[PDB]
Protein backbone atom coordinates (compact mmCIF):
# COMPACT_ATOMS: atom_id res chain seq x y z
CA UNK A 1 0.00 0.00 0.00
CA UNK A 2 1.48 3.34 -1.00
CA UNK A 3 1.76 5.24 2.30
CA UNK A 4 0.10 8.59 1.69
CA UNK A 5 0.49 10.77 4.76
CA UNK A 6 -2.37 11.10 7.21
CA UNK A 7 -3.30 14.75 7.50
CA UNK A 8 -3.11 15.98 11.11
CA UNK A 9 -5.82 17.85 12.91
CA UNK A 10 -5.74 21.63 13.06
CA UNK A 11 -5.19 21.25 16.82
CA UNK A 12 -2.20 18.93 16.32
CA UNK A 13 0.49 21.53 17.08
CA UNK A 14 -0.09 21.02 20.81
CA UNK A 15 0.50 17.26 20.54
CA UNK A 16 3.95 17.36 22.27
CA UNK A 17 2.20 18.19 25.50
CA UNK A 18 -0.83 16.33 26.76
CA UNK A 19 -4.12 18.20 26.79
CA UNK A 20 -4.25 17.52 30.52
CA UNK A 21 -1.14 19.70 30.81
CA UNK A 22 -2.62 22.60 28.81
CA UNK A 23 -5.70 22.78 31.04
CA UNK A 24 -3.41 22.87 34.07
CA UNK A 25 -1.42 25.66 32.42
CA UNK A 26 -4.53 27.83 32.11
CA UNK A 27 -5.60 27.12 35.70
CA UNK A 28 -2.09 28.14 36.76
CA UNK A 29 -2.21 31.30 34.63
CA UNK A 30 -5.45 32.30 36.35
CA UNK A 31 -4.26 31.66 39.90
CA UNK A 32 -0.87 33.37 39.55
CA UNK A 33 -2.45 36.61 38.35
CA UNK A 34 -4.94 36.63 41.23
CA UNK A 35 -2.28 35.90 43.86
CA UNK A 36 -0.27 38.82 42.49
CA UNK A 37 -3.50 40.84 42.50
CA UNK A 38 -3.99 40.28 46.24
CA UNK A 39 -0.30 41.01 46.91
CA UNK A 40 -0.42 44.21 44.86
CA UNK A 41 -3.84 45.49 45.95
CA UNK A 42 -3.06 45.47 49.66
CA UNK A 43 -4.64 47.82 52.18
CA UNK A 44 -1.65 50.15 52.76
CA UNK A 45 -0.32 48.94 49.34
CA UNK A 46 2.37 53.89 47.07
CA UNK A 47 1.90 53.81 43.27
CA UNK A 48 1.04 50.14 42.80
CA UNK A 49 -0.44 49.86 39.31
CA UNK A 50 -0.98 46.08 39.21
CA UNK A 51 -4.73 45.82 38.92
CA UNK A 52 -6.73 42.89 37.63
CA UNK A 53 -6.27 44.32 34.13
CA UNK A 54 -2.50 44.61 34.61
CA UNK A 55 -1.77 41.40 36.54
CA UNK A 56 -3.70 39.43 33.94
CA UNK A 57 -1.54 41.11 31.32
CA UNK A 58 1.79 40.92 33.17
CA UNK A 59 1.57 37.16 33.64
CA UNK A 60 0.72 36.71 29.96
CA UNK A 61 3.78 38.68 28.89
CA UNK A 62 5.92 36.74 31.32
CA UNK A 63 4.55 33.42 30.05
CA UNK A 64 5.24 34.26 26.42
CA UNK A 65 8.81 35.46 27.27
CA UNK A 66 8.22 38.74 25.42
CA UNK A 67 9.08 40.95 28.37
CA UNK A 68 6.60 43.17 30.13
CA UNK A 69 5.64 46.78 30.59
CA UNK A 70 6.61 46.97 34.28
CA UNK A 71 7.94 44.63 36.97
CA UNK A 72 6.54 44.24 40.51
CA UNK A 73 8.30 46.63 42.89
CA UNK A 74 7.53 44.58 45.99
CA UNK A 75 9.21 41.57 47.56
CA UNK A 76 6.12 39.35 47.62
CA UNK A 77 5.44 40.53 44.08
CA UNK A 78 8.94 39.49 43.08
CA UNK A 79 8.39 36.02 44.56
CA UNK A 80 5.33 35.31 42.40
CA UNK A 81 7.15 37.03 39.54
CA UNK A 82 10.07 34.75 40.28
CA UNK A 83 8.32 31.39 40.42
CA UNK A 84 6.21 32.14 37.36
CA UNK A 85 9.43 32.83 35.48
CA UNK A 86 10.88 29.48 36.52
CA UNK A 87 7.52 27.98 35.61
CA UNK A 88 7.47 29.42 32.10
CA UNK A 89 11.15 28.62 31.62
CA UNK A 90 10.52 24.90 31.94
CA UNK A 91 7.18 24.59 30.14
CA UNK A 92 8.44 26.34 27.02
CA UNK A 93 11.69 24.40 27.06
CA UNK A 94 9.93 21.08 27.62
CA UNK A 95 7.68 21.83 24.65
CA UNK A 96 10.71 22.41 22.45
CA UNK A 97 12.23 19.06 23.37
CA UNK A 98 9.17 16.88 22.80
CA UNK A 99 8.42 18.65 19.53
CA UNK A 100 11.97 17.83 18.55
CA UNK A 101 11.35 14.34 19.89
CA UNK A 102 8.41 13.80 17.53
CA UNK A 103 10.40 14.92 14.53
CA UNK A 104 13.59 12.99 15.29
CA UNK A 105 11.57 9.80 15.61
CA UNK A 106 9.63 10.57 12.43
CA UNK A 107 12.73 10.78 10.24
CA UNK A 108 13.99 7.50 11.68
CA UNK A 109 10.80 5.91 10.33
CA UNK A 110 12.13 4.19 7.23
CA UNK A 111 10.00 2.44 4.59
CA UNK A 112 10.71 -1.25 4.15
CA UNK A 113 12.08 -1.54 0.63
CA UNK A 114 15.09 -3.84 0.13
CA UNK A 115 13.30 -7.15 1.05
CA UNK A 116 15.83 -7.72 3.79
CA UNK A 117 13.74 -5.19 5.70
CA UNK A 118 10.73 -7.24 4.62
CA UNK A 119 12.51 -10.32 5.98
CA UNK A 120 12.82 -8.63 9.37
CA UNK A 121 9.55 -6.70 9.74
CA UNK A 122 7.09 -9.07 11.39
CA UNK A 123 4.60 -6.22 11.86
CA UNK A 124 3.79 -6.19 8.15
CA UNK A 125 2.69 -9.65 7.04
CA UNK A 126 3.61 -10.79 3.55
CA UNK A 127 2.24 -13.46 1.25
CA UNK A 128 2.31 -14.62 -2.35
CA UNK A 129 0.07 -16.00 -5.04
CA UNK A 130 -0.06 -19.72 -4.31
CA UNK A 131 0.22 -22.33 -7.09
CA UNK A 132 2.33 -20.13 -9.33
CA UNK A 133 6.02 -19.52 -9.90
CA UNK A 134 6.61 -17.21 -6.93
CA UNK A 135 5.72 -19.79 -4.29
CA UNK A 136 7.92 -22.41 -5.93
CA UNK A 137 10.78 -19.92 -6.21
CA UNK A 138 10.81 -19.59 -2.44
CA UNK A 139 10.37 -23.36 -2.07
CA UNK A 140 13.74 -24.26 -3.60
CA UNK A 141 15.41 -21.22 -2.10
CA UNK A 142 19.17 -21.04 -1.55
CA UNK A 143 19.49 -17.51 -0.11
CA UNK A 144 19.08 -17.04 3.64
CA UNK A 145 17.02 -13.85 3.28
CA UNK A 146 14.76 -15.88 0.98
CA UNK A 147 14.96 -18.84 3.37
CA UNK A 148 13.53 -16.77 6.23
CA UNK A 149 10.47 -15.88 4.15
CA UNK A 150 9.77 -19.50 3.20
CA UNK A 151 10.24 -20.32 6.86
CA UNK A 152 7.69 -17.62 7.65
CA UNK A 153 5.22 -17.99 4.77
CA UNK A 154 4.68 -21.66 5.55
CA UNK A 155 4.32 -20.85 9.26
CA UNK A 156 2.34 -17.61 9.30
CA UNK A 157 -1.19 -17.65 10.69
CA UNK A 158 -3.58 -17.47 8.91
CA UNK A 159 -2.84 -18.32 5.27
CA UNK A 160 -0.77 -15.54 3.72
CA UNK A 161 -1.08 -17.34 0.39
CA UNK A 162 -3.90 -15.89 -1.72
CA UNK A 163 -5.70 -17.87 -4.43
CA UNK A 164 -6.14 -15.05 -6.97
CA UNK A 165 -4.25 -11.84 -7.62
CA UNK A 166 -7.35 -9.67 -7.33
CA UNK A 167 -7.79 -10.82 -3.75
CA UNK A 168 -4.01 -10.52 -3.43
CA UNK A 169 -4.35 -6.83 -4.23
CA UNK A 170 -7.37 -6.72 -1.92
CA UNK A 171 -5.49 -7.90 1.18
CA UNK A 172 -3.12 -5.01 0.56
CA UNK A 173 -6.05 -2.60 0.21
CA UNK A 174 -7.89 -3.94 3.25
CA UNK A 175 -4.90 -3.86 5.61
CA UNK A 176 -3.90 -0.30 4.54
CA UNK A 177 -0.21 -1.14 4.80
CA UNK A 178 -0.35 -3.88 7.42
CA UNK A 179 0.04 -6.49 4.67
CA UNK A 180 2.56 -7.00 1.88
CA UNK B 1 27.91 -39.36 18.26
CA UNK B 2 25.32 -36.66 17.56
CA UNK B 3 27.37 -34.03 19.41
CA UNK B 4 30.73 -34.62 17.69
CA UNK B 5 29.04 -34.00 14.31
CA UNK B 6 26.65 -31.33 15.60
CA UNK B 7 23.23 -32.92 15.08
CA UNK B 8 22.29 -31.94 18.64
CA UNK B 9 23.69 -28.44 18.11
CA UNK B 10 21.56 -28.09 14.98
CA UNK B 11 18.58 -29.28 17.03
CA UNK B 12 19.56 -26.53 19.46
CA UNK B 13 19.53 -24.26 16.41
CA UNK B 14 16.20 -25.84 15.50
CA UNK B 15 13.95 -25.53 18.51
CA UNK B 16 14.95 -22.20 20.02
CA UNK B 17 15.09 -20.36 16.70
CA UNK B 18 11.85 -21.56 15.06
CA UNK B 19 9.51 -20.36 17.83
CA UNK B 20 9.55 -16.76 16.66
CA UNK B 21 11.89 -14.17 18.06
CA UNK B 22 11.68 -11.16 20.35
CA UNK B 23 14.87 -9.22 19.70
CA UNK B 24 15.55 -6.04 17.75
CA UNK B 25 12.42 -6.65 15.66
CA UNK B 26 10.25 -4.90 18.25
CA UNK B 27 13.04 -2.66 19.55
CA UNK B 28 13.64 -1.42 15.98
CA UNK B 29 10.41 0.10 14.67
CA UNK B 30 7.75 -0.65 17.31
CA UNK B 31 8.39 2.62 19.14
CA UNK B 32 6.87 6.05 18.71
CA UNK B 33 7.47 8.67 21.36
CA UNK B 34 4.59 9.82 23.52
CA UNK B 35 3.49 13.27 24.50
CA UNK B 36 4.70 14.55 27.84
CA UNK B 37 2.52 13.52 30.74
CA UNK B 38 1.66 15.89 33.54
CA UNK B 39 3.81 13.75 35.85
CA UNK B 40 6.92 14.52 33.81
CA UNK B 41 6.45 18.23 34.57
CA UNK B 42 4.39 17.97 37.75
CA UNK B 43 7.02 19.26 40.18
CA UNK B 44 7.18 22.63 38.44
CA UNK B 45 3.57 23.20 39.53
CA UNK B 46 4.41 22.32 43.13
CA UNK B 47 7.19 24.92 43.07
CA UNK B 48 4.77 27.30 41.35
CA UNK B 49 1.77 26.91 43.68
CA UNK B 50 4.19 26.61 46.58
CA UNK B 51 5.69 29.87 45.39
CA UNK B 52 2.16 31.27 45.33
CA UNK B 53 1.75 30.53 49.03
CA UNK B 54 5.23 31.75 49.96
CA UNK B 55 4.43 35.07 48.31
CA UNK B 56 1.31 35.25 50.49
CA UNK B 57 3.25 34.76 53.73
CA UNK B 58 5.76 37.54 53.03
CA UNK B 59 2.89 39.88 52.13
CA UNK B 60 1.46 39.23 55.60
CA UNK B 61 4.78 39.85 57.33
CA UNK B 62 5.01 43.19 55.53
CA UNK B 63 1.72 44.03 57.29
CA UNK B 64 3.59 43.72 60.60
CA UNK B 65 6.54 45.85 59.47
CA UNK B 66 4.15 48.41 57.96
CA UNK B 67 2.08 48.73 61.15
CA UNK C 1 -4.37 61.46 23.97
CA UNK C 2 -1.24 59.49 23.02
CA UNK C 3 -1.87 57.04 20.17
CA UNK C 4 1.69 55.73 19.81
CA UNK C 5 0.55 52.99 17.41
CA UNK C 6 1.33 54.35 13.98
CA UNK C 7 1.51 52.34 10.79
CA UNK C 8 5.27 52.48 11.28
CA UNK C 9 5.19 51.37 14.92
CA UNK C 10 2.72 48.51 14.37
CA UNK C 11 5.34 46.83 12.19
CA UNK C 12 7.93 47.32 14.92
CA UNK C 13 5.91 45.87 17.77
CA UNK C 14 5.04 42.88 15.61
CA UNK C 15 8.60 42.35 14.37
CA UNK C 16 10.44 41.97 17.67
CA UNK C 17 7.55 39.84 18.84
CA UNK C 18 8.46 37.56 15.94
CA UNK C 19 12.17 37.84 16.71
CA UNK C 20 11.71 37.00 20.45
CA UNK C 21 12.67 40.57 21.36
CA UNK C 22 11.30 42.76 24.12
CA UNK C 23 9.32 45.74 22.88
CA UNK C 24 8.99 49.09 24.61
CA UNK C 25 5.51 49.55 23.15
CA UNK C 26 2.64 47.69 24.79
CA UNK C 27 -1.06 47.68 23.90
CA UNK C 28 -3.22 49.42 26.49
CA UNK C 29 -6.70 48.19 25.58
CA UNK C 30 -8.66 44.97 25.67
CA UNK C 31 -9.18 45.27 21.93
CA UNK C 32 -5.44 45.86 21.54
CA UNK C 33 -3.94 43.23 23.82
CA UNK C 34 -5.90 40.36 22.23
CA UNK C 35 -3.99 41.21 19.04
CA UNK C 36 -0.62 41.16 20.81
CA UNK C 37 -1.57 38.08 22.81
CA UNK C 38 -2.26 35.69 19.95
CA UNK C 39 0.64 37.12 17.97
CA UNK C 40 2.89 36.19 20.87
CA UNK C 41 1.51 32.64 21.02
CA UNK C 42 1.97 32.39 17.25
CA UNK C 43 5.71 33.03 17.28
CA UNK C 44 6.21 30.79 20.30
CA UNK C 45 5.12 27.81 18.22
CA UNK C 46 6.96 28.76 15.04
CA UNK C 47 10.44 29.33 16.47
CA UNK C 48 10.11 26.09 18.40
CA UNK C 49 8.95 24.48 15.17
CA UNK C 50 12.01 25.80 13.36
CA UNK C 51 14.33 24.60 16.11
CA UNK C 52 12.76 21.15 16.28
CA UNK C 53 12.89 20.31 12.58
CA UNK C 54 16.42 21.58 12.04
CA UNK C 55 17.58 19.22 14.77
CA UNK C 56 15.80 16.40 12.95
CA UNK C 57 17.71 17.23 9.78
CA UNK C 58 21.01 17.17 11.61
CA UNK C 59 20.24 14.15 13.78
CA UNK C 60 18.89 11.92 11.01
CA UNK C 61 20.65 12.36 7.68
CA UNK C 62 19.01 11.12 4.48
CA UNK C 63 21.02 11.37 1.28
CA UNK C 64 18.83 11.66 -1.79
CA UNK C 65 18.91 9.43 -4.86
CA UNK C 66 19.45 11.50 -8.04
CA UNK C 67 18.45 8.79 -10.53
CA UNK C 68 16.27 5.70 -10.20
CA UNK C 69 14.63 2.94 -12.25
CA UNK C 70 15.41 4.38 -15.73
CA UNK C 71 12.41 6.69 -15.88
CA UNK C 72 14.50 9.32 -14.10
CA UNK C 73 17.28 8.63 -16.60
CA UNK C 74 15.09 9.81 -19.48
CA UNK C 75 14.06 13.07 -17.79
CA UNK C 76 17.52 13.93 -16.45
CA UNK C 77 19.74 15.63 -19.03
CA UNK C 78 22.62 16.57 -16.75
CA UNK C 79 24.30 13.16 -16.52
CA UNK C 80 26.26 11.32 -19.20
CA UNK C 81 25.80 7.59 -19.65
CA UNK C 82 28.50 4.99 -20.05
CA UNK C 83 28.68 1.71 -21.94
CA UNK C 84 31.38 -0.73 -23.01
CA UNK C 85 32.25 -1.18 -26.67
CA UNK C 86 32.84 -4.62 -28.24
CA UNK D 1 44.31 -23.42 23.57
CA UNK D 2 40.68 -24.38 24.02
CA UNK D 3 39.13 -21.13 22.79
CA UNK D 4 40.52 -21.39 19.26
CA UNK D 5 39.39 -25.00 18.95
CA UNK D 6 35.95 -24.09 20.29
CA UNK D 7 35.47 -21.76 17.34
CA UNK D 8 37.00 -24.35 15.00
CA UNK D 9 34.23 -26.91 15.45
CA UNK D 10 31.57 -24.23 15.72
CA UNK D 11 27.91 -24.93 15.01
CA UNK D 12 26.39 -21.50 15.73
CA UNK D 13 26.28 -18.93 12.93
CA UNK D 14 27.29 -16.04 15.19
CA UNK D 15 30.27 -18.19 16.19
CA UNK D 16 30.76 -19.22 12.56
CA UNK D 17 31.22 -15.61 11.47
CA UNK D 18 34.04 -15.14 13.98
CA UNK D 19 35.90 -18.25 12.83
CA UNK D 20 35.36 -17.00 9.30
CA UNK D 21 36.88 -13.70 10.39
CA UNK D 22 39.60 -14.83 12.81
CA UNK D 23 41.17 -17.08 10.18
CA UNK D 24 40.91 -14.29 7.60
CA UNK D 25 41.80 -11.15 9.55
CA UNK D 26 45.02 -9.34 8.72
CA UNK D 27 47.40 -9.45 10.52
CA UNK D 28 47.30 -12.36 13.00
CA UNK D 29 44.64 -11.69 15.61
CA UNK D 30 45.78 -14.83 17.40
CA UNK D 31 48.21 -14.02 20.22
CA UNK D 32 50.77 -16.51 21.55
CA UNK D 33 50.56 -15.60 25.25
CA UNK D 34 47.85 -14.05 27.38
CA UNK D 35 50.11 -11.25 28.64
CA UNK D 36 50.54 -10.03 25.08
CA UNK D 37 46.83 -10.77 24.62
CA UNK D 38 46.11 -8.26 27.36
CA UNK D 39 48.72 -5.97 25.80
CA UNK D 40 47.01 -5.74 22.40
CA UNK D 41 43.94 -4.56 24.28
CA UNK D 42 46.01 -2.00 26.19
CA UNK D 43 47.88 -0.79 23.10
CA UNK D 44 44.81 -0.34 20.91
CA UNK D 45 42.87 1.53 23.67
CA UNK D 46 39.61 -0.10 22.63
CA UNK D 47 40.33 -0.73 18.96
CA UNK D 48 41.01 -4.40 19.76
CA UNK D 49 39.04 -7.10 21.53
N1 LIG E 1 2.12 -16.19 -14.20
C1 LIG E 1 2.85 -16.84 -13.22
C2 LIG E 1 2.03 -16.95 -11.93
N2 LIG E 1 2.36 -15.82 -10.99
O1 LIG E 1 1.98 -14.58 -11.14
C3 LIG E 1 2.43 -13.88 -10.16
O2 LIG E 1 2.22 -12.46 -9.99
N3 LIG E 1 3.13 -14.68 -9.33
C4 LIG E 1 3.07 -15.91 -9.87
O3 LIG E 1 3.66 -17.08 -9.35
C5 LIG E 1 3.22 -18.34 -13.72
O4 LIG E 1 3.31 -18.58 -14.93
O5 LIG E 1 3.41 -19.24 -12.89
Amino acid sequence: KKPQKSKPGVFSFLDPLAYEIWMCIVFAYIGVSVVLFLVSRFSPYSTNEFGIFNSLWFSLGAFMQQGCDISPRSLSGRIVGGVWWFFTLIIISSYTANLAAFLTVERMVSPIESAEDLSKQTEIAYGTLDSGSTKEFFRRSKIAVFDKMWTYMRSAEPSVFVRTTAEGVARVRKSKGKYA
Amino acid sequence: KLSEQGVLDKLKNKWWYDKGECGAKDSGSKEKTSALSLSNVAGVFYILVGGLGLAMLVALIEFCYKS
